[PDB]
C-alpha cells in the first residue's frame, strides 16, 4: 500500500507530462485507424467466391427406376397400395426419384384399344394412385411415370399411323400433370421417326407448366453423334441410354468414353446411366459391381437406377426366373420355388447387417452425394495416366476437395500420379486421408502419402483432402 | 419488487451465448433429439447450482461475489486462485468470445459460400473491444445510456427469432425431426463427446456466480429470492430451447454444422428484407456482452485489492469521471493476447472446463461447512439431495471430458499450479534485503504520473 496521496499528487502534476499523455492519448487514435484502414482493405483484397449454379431437385440423389409392381413386393402384395409399405426403405437409400412402371391400359399391341388416361385395374385405382403420392410428398421423394404405350410387345410404338400416338400423349402429359406427377419418361425412341420434334413439342409443354418439370427420354443406342442428333436442340433433357454399356474391359476406353462424351457437350447435366432399362448383372461381371457404384456415384450427373443394383440382383444366377421382371428377394421367402436356393447375401436384411456388403455400400455412398458441394455440382477434371487406371479430382472452389482413383485393371497397379491438368488452384498435396474403399483392407480415417499409393486389382478409392491454404 | 427482481435475472442470464452455441451443441451431441435434451439438461442441473449458491450467501452476508466464499471455508491458498484465474482467463476469454461472434457475423453476410478471410477475423475483435474500452474509460454515465440500447438490440433479434418460428410452425409442420418418421441418430456418440455438449451448452447460460447478491440490496423482498429463481430459470430455458427449435424448422443440420454464423443463415431464408435486421441486431448484441464484462471486471479488482492481495498498482480512480483506468487496461491488455487462437468452439470448452472447476469445489464447501461447524443462524435452508446431485454431474462432467482432448482442458489444471508458486512470494516472504520492495515502490508511482488515478478513501 505505498502509494502516493490524492493532494501530494496534484503539486506533482507536472507539465511534462501533459505532453506525454496527450501524445500518448493521440497514439491511440492513430493506432485504431491504422487498424480499421487495415481491415476494410483486406475485405476487397480476399477473393470472392463464386454464386451457386441454382440446381434443381434432380441434381442430388439417384432416380430409382421400378418396372414391375408385381415383381417388385411379389405375389399378392403386387398392389399398388402396397408400396407404401416400401417408402420407408427408399428414404433408407437417400433417393431422390421414384420411376414409376407403366400403369396404363392396353390388352397387346392394340392401337385402338389403349389409352393413357386411365390407371389399370391390375394394380390399384385413381383413389389408390393419389394416396401413394401423400406419402410421397410427405418423405421428399418424387415420382415418374413410364410413358411406353405398347409396353407388352416388340414394337413398343405400334407400328400403324403415327396419328393416335401423338394426339393422346398430349391429353396425359396434361391430365396426369394436373394431378402432381413429378414429370414423365419415355424410352425405346429408336424405333420413333422423327422422335427429335416428337420429344421438342412435349419437353416445351413439360416446362410449359412448371420449371421444376423434367423428361427422361432413352434410347438403345451406344453412338455419340446419334444421341447428338438428339440433344442438338433439348439442351435440358435428361438423356439415358446404352452408351457406357459396351465390351471394353479396359481402363483407356471408358477413360476415353466419358472425356470424349463430356467435352463433345460442353459440360452440360447428363444421366450417367449405364443401360436404358435393365440390371448391373447383364452388362458385368461377378465382381466389378462393387467398382461401378463408386464410377457412378462420382461421376457429374444424376445416376439412373434399377432395383435391385443396390445388392446384386442377378438374373443369370437363377434359372427359372424372367428377364423382364425378377422378382425382388427381400428374405428367404421372397423366393418360395427352391427351399434353400436363396442364401444370406442375396436378401435385404442380410446385406443390410453386413457392413462390407454390397447395400452397405450403396447407402454410404449416396449420403456421400446428398449432402455434400463438391460432389453434387463440383468441376470435373481427369489424369493423364498410364496403364488402365481411371482417376479423377473434383472440387468446388473452396469447400473440401475430393479425390477418386480406381484400377480397372487384373493386375496390382502403382500410383502412377499426373499433374498439370488442374490450375493451379487444385494441386495434389503430399497427404490426403481415405474416406471410403470398395474392398476392406485398411482403416477408415488412417491418411497416407500419394505417391506411395499400391492398388489391388478390382478396387476404388474415395480421397478427401480440405482446401490447401 | 418480486417480478422486477425476476426481471433483472431474466434479464441478463439472456445474453450473446444462444448465437453460437447451437452449432457447437449439434455437432458434439451428433443428432438433434440429443441437442434438445441438453438444453433441458443444463437447465435444470443450474437450478441446483443457483438454489445451492442462496444457501451460502445468506449464511456468509459477504460482498464481493464466489471470492468471498472461498476464503471464509477454505484457506488462504484456495481462496485465491478464484481470484487469479476470474482475472486471467475467465474474464479475459469471455469476452474474447463475445468479441469473436462480432466479427463472425458481420463477415458472413459478405461471404456466404466461402470461409472467411481468417486474418481479417481477428481486426474486427480488436475494434470491438479497443472501442469499448476508451468508452468505459470515459466517464461511467457513458457506459450505461449506451448499454440499454444494447438490450433493444438483442431483445429485438431475440423477439424475431421467436416470433418467426411461430409462423413456420403454422404455415410449414408440425416438428419435422421427431422420432416416428425422420430424426435417425446417424452419428451416435460415445463418453467423450456427449459431455462436451454440457460445455458449450452452459456457456449461453453464465449470469448467475456473482448476479444475485446484487438484487436482495434494492428494493429488499425478504427471503423470496429462491422463490424468485423457480420461475425465471424456466423462463430462461424455454426462450433458449424454442429458439433452437426455431433453426431446424428453417434449415437442415447439414447446414448448421456447415455456417459460422447461425442467426444470419436463419435470417435470410426467412425473409425479403434482410441485412439490416438480423446480423445488425446481433452485432448490437454482443456489444453488450463486451461492454457489460468490463466493468463487471471493476468489482473484481476492487475487493480483490482489500484482504491480502492484488496490489495497489490496480483499484485506482480517476480523479474526475471515477473510472478504474489502470484496472480496465489490464484486461483490455490481456484479451488481446487471448486472440491468437485459430478457432472459436476451443475457447468455449477452455472456459467451461474451468468454470465448471470453481462451480464444483465452491459446492463442495457447502458439504464441508455442513458437516465441520454445523449449526449456524440460516434463514433459508435447502436439501442435502441438491449439493449431492451436482457434485456427481460435475464429477464426470471433468473425467470425460479430459480423457478426449487433454491439451485445451490440459492447461487449465496448468495454469492454477503457476498461482502456487505465486502465493509463496506475495504476503509469505521475508523483507531482508529490502531490493524488490521499492521496485514495487516505483511503477506505483509513476502509474499515478501516467494516468491521474488516486486510490479511494
Ligand atoms: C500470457 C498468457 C500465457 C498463457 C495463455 O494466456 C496468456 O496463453 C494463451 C494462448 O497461448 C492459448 C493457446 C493458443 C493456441 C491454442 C491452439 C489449440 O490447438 C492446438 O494447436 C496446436 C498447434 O501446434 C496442436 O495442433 C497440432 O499441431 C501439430 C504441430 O505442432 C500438428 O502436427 C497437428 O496436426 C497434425 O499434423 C500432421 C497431420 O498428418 C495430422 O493429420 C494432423 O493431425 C495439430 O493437430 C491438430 O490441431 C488442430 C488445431 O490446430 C485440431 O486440434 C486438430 O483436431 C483434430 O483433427 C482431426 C482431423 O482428422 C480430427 O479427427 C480430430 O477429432 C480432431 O481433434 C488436430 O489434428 C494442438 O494439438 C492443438 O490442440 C489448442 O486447443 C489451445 C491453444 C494451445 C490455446 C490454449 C490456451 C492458451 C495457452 C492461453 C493461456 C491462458
Ligand atoms: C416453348 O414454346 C415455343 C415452342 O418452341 C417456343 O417459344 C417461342 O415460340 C415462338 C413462336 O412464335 C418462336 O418464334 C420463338 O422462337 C420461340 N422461342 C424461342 C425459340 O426463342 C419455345 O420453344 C418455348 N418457349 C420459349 C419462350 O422458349
Ligand atoms: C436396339 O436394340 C435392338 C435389338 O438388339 C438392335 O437391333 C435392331 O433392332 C431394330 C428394331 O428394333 C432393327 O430395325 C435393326 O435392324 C436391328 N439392328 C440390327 C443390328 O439388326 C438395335 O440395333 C439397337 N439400336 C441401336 C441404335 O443399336
Ligand atoms: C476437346 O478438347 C480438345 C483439347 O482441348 C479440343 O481439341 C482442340 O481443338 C482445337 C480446334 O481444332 C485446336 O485448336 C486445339 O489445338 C485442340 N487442342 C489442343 C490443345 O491441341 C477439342 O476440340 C475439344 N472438343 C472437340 C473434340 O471439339
Ligand atoms: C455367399 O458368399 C460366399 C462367400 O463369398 C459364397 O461362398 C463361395 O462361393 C463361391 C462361388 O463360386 C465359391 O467358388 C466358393 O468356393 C465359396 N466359398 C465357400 C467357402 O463356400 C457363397 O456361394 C455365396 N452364396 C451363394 C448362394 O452363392
Amino acid at each position: 500500500t505505498g502509494l502516493s496521496k490524492e493532494e501530494l499528487l496534484k503539486v506533482a502534476g507536472s507539465p511534462g507530462w501533459v505532453r506525454t499523455r496527450w501524445a500518448l492519448l493521440l497514439l491511440f487514435w492513430l493506432g485504431w485507424l491504422g487498424m480499421l484502414a487495415g481491415a476494410v482493405v483486406i475485405i476487397v483484397r480476399a477473393p470472392r467466391c463464386r454464386e451457386l449454379p441454382a440446381q434443381k431437385w434432380w441434381h442430388t440423389g439417384a432416380l430409382y427406376r421400378i418396372g414391375d409392381l408385381q415383381a417388385f413386393q411379389g405375389h399378392g402384395a403386387g398392389n399398388l397400395a402396397g408400396l407404401k409399405g416400401r417408402l420407408d426403405y427408399l428414404s433408407s437409400l437417400k433417393v431422390k426419384g421414384l420411376v414409376l412402371g407403366p400403369i396404363h391400359k392396353n390388352q397387346k399391341d392394340d392401337v385402338a384399344q389403349t389409352d393413357l388416361l386411365q390407371i389399370d385395374p391390375n394394380f390399384g385405382s385413381k383413389e389408390d394412385f393419389d394416396s401413394l403420392l401423400q406419402s410421397a410428398k410427405k418423405k421428399s421423394i418424387r415420382v415418374i411415370l413410364d410413358l411406353t404405350p405398347n409396353y407388352r410387345g416388340e414394337n413398343s410404338w405400334f407400328s400403324t399411323q403415327v396419328d393416335t400416338v401423338a394426339t393422346k400423349v398430349k391429353d396425359a402429359l396434361e391430365f396426369w400433370l394436373q394431378a402432381g406427377v413429378d414429370g414423365f419418361q419415355v424410352r425405346d425412341i429408336e424405333n420413333l421417326k422423327d422422335a427429335s420434334s416428337f420429344l421438342a413439342e412435349w419437353q416445351n409443354i413439360t416446362k410449359g407448366f412448371s420449371e421444376d418439370r423434367l423428361l427422361i427420354a432413352g434410347t438403345n443406342s451406344s453412338d455419340l453423334q446419334q444421341i447428338l442428333s438428339l440433344l442438338e436442340s433439348n439442351k435440358d433433357l435428361l438423356l439415358t441410354s446404352s452408351y457406357l454399356s459396351d465390351s471394353g474391359s479396359t481402363g483407356e476406353h471408358t477413360k476415353s468414353l466419358v472425356t470424349q462424351y463430356l467435352n463433345a457437350t460442353g459440360n452440360r447435366w447428363c444421366s450417367w446411366s449405364l443401360s436404358q432399362a435393365r440390371l448391373l448383372t447383364s452388362f458385368l461381371p461377378a465382381q466389378l459391381l462393387r467398382l461401378y457404384q463408386l464410377m457412378l456415384f462420382t461421376l457429374p450427373g444424376t445416376p439412373v437406377f434399377s432395383y435391385g443394383d443396390e445388392i446384386g440382383l442377378d438374373a443369370a444366377a437363377l434359372p427359372g426366373q424372367p428377364m423382364e421382371a425378377p422378382v425382388m428377394l427381400w428374405d428367404e421367402s421372397s423366393f418360395p420355388d427352391i427351399p434353400g436356393a436363396v442364401s444370406a447375401n442375396m436378401t435385404v436384411k442380410g446385406q443390410s447387417e453386413d457392413p462390407g456388403s454390397l447395400l452397405s455400400l450403396f447407402r454410404r455412398l449416396s449420403d456421400q452425394r446428398s449432402k455434400e458441394r463438391s460432389l453434387l455440382h463440383g468441376d470435373f477434371h481427369a489424369f493423364s495416366a498410364g496403364p488402365g487406371l481411371f482417376s479423377y479430382i473434383r472440387h468446388w472452389d473452396q469447400n473440401e476437395r475430393f479425390l477418386v482413383v480406381l484400377n480397372f485393371g487384373d493386375v496390382g497397379l502403382s500410383a502412377g500420379l499426373q499433374a498439370s491438368d488442374l490450375p493451379a488452384s487444385a494441386s495434389l498435396p503430399a497427404k490426403a486421408d481415405l474416406l471410403l474403399s470398395t474392398q476392406p483392407g485398411r482403416e477408415e480415417g488412417s491418411p497416407l502419402e500419394l505417391e506411395r499409393l499400391k492398388l489391388e486389382p478390382h478396387e476404388g478409392l474415395l480421397l478427401r483432402f480440405p482446401y490447401a491454404a | 419488487g418480486l417480478v422486477s427482481a425476476c426481471g433483472i435475472i431474466v434479464g441478463n442470464i439472456i445474453g450473446s451465448g444462444i448465437f453460437v452455441s447451437p452449432k457447437g451443441v449439434l455437432e458434439n451431441a451428433g443428432s438433434v433429439g440429443l441437442a434438445l435434451i441438453v438444453w433441458i439438461v443444463t437447465g435444470f442441473i443450474t437450478v441446483v447450482g443457483a438454489l445451492c449458491y442462496a444457501e451460502l450467501g445468506v449464511t456468509i452476508p459477504k460482498s464481493g461475489g464466489d471470492y468471498s466464499y472461498v476464503k471464509d471455508i477454505f484457506g488462504g491458498l484456495a481462496g485465491f486462485l478464484r481470484l487469479w484465474i476470474a482475472v486471467l482467463v475467465i474474464y479475459p476469454t469471455n469476452q474474447a468470445v463475445i468479441a469473436l461472434t462480432f466479427s463472425n457475423y458481420v463477415l458472413q453476410p459478405l461471404f456466404p459460400t466461402c470461409f472467411p478471410p481468417e486474418s481479417g477475423l481477428r481486426l474486427l475483435a480488436a475494434i470491438c473491444l479497443l472501442l469499448l474500452t476508451w468508452v468505459n474509460c470515459s466517464s461511467v454515465r457513458w457506459a450505461t445510456r449506451v448499454q440499454d440500447i444494447f438490450t433493444a438490440g438483442k431483445l429485438l433479434a431475440l423477439a424475431l427469432i421467436i416470433i418467426m418460428g411461430i409462423v413456420q410452425i403454422c404455415k410449414g409442420e408440425y416438428f419435422w425431426l421427431e422420432p416416428k418418421n425422420a430424426f435417425e441418430n446417424f452419428q451416435e456418440p460415445d463418453i467423450g463427446l456427449v459431455a462436451l455438449a454440457f460445455l458449450q451448452g452452459s456457456f449461453a447460460y453464465g449470469g448467475w456466480n456473482f448476479l444475485n447478491y446484487v438484487t436482495e440490496e434494492l428494493v429488499d423482498p425478504y427471503k423470496n429470492l429462491p422463490r424468485a429463481i423457480f420461475i425465471s430459470i424456466p423462463l430462461v430455458t424455454f426462450v433458449y430451447v424454442f429458439a433452437n427449435v426455431a433453426y431446424v424448422t428453417a434449415m437442415s443440420p447439414q447446414e448448421l454444422l456447415a455456417s459460422n454464423a447461425v442467426a444470419v443463415t436463419f435470417g435470410e431464408k426467412l425473409l425479403g428484407v434482410m441485412a439490416w435486421i438480423m446480423p445488425i441486431s446481433v452485432a448490437l448484441s454482443t456489444f453488450g456482452g463486451v461492454n457489460g464484462s468490463l466493468f463487471t471486471s471493476s468489482r473484481l479488482f476492487f475487493a480483490g485489492a482489500r484482504e491480502g492481495h492484488l496490489p495497489s498498482v490496480l483499484a485506482m480512480i480517476h480523479v474526475k469521471r471515477c473510472t478504474p483506468i489502470p484496472a480496465l487496461l489490464f484486461t483490455c491488455i490481456s484479451t488481446l493476447l487471448m486472440l491468437v487462437t485459430s478457432d472459436m468452439y476451443t475457447l468455449i470448452n477452455y472456459v467451461g472446463f474451468i468454470n465448471y472447476l470453481f462451480y464444483g469445489v465452491t459446492v463442495a464447501g457447502q458439504i464441508v461447512l455442513r458437516w465441520k461447524k454445523p449449526d449456524i443462524p440460516r434463514p433459508i435452508k435447502i436439501n442435502l439431495l441438491f449439493p449431492i446431485i451436482y457434485l456427481l454431474f460435475w464429477a464426470f462432467l471433468l473425467v470425460f471430458s479430459l480423457w478426449s482432448e487433454p491439451v485445451v482442458c490440459g492447461i487449465g489444471l496448468a495454469i492454477m499450479l503457476t498461482g502456487v508458486p505465486v502465493y509463496f512470494l506475495g504476503v509469505y516472504w521475508q523483507h531482508k534485503p529490502k531490493c524488490f520492495s521499492d521496485f514495487i515502490e516505483l511503477l506505483t508511482l509513476v502509474s499515478q504520473k501516467m494516468c491521474v488515478v488516486v486510490y479511494p478513501e
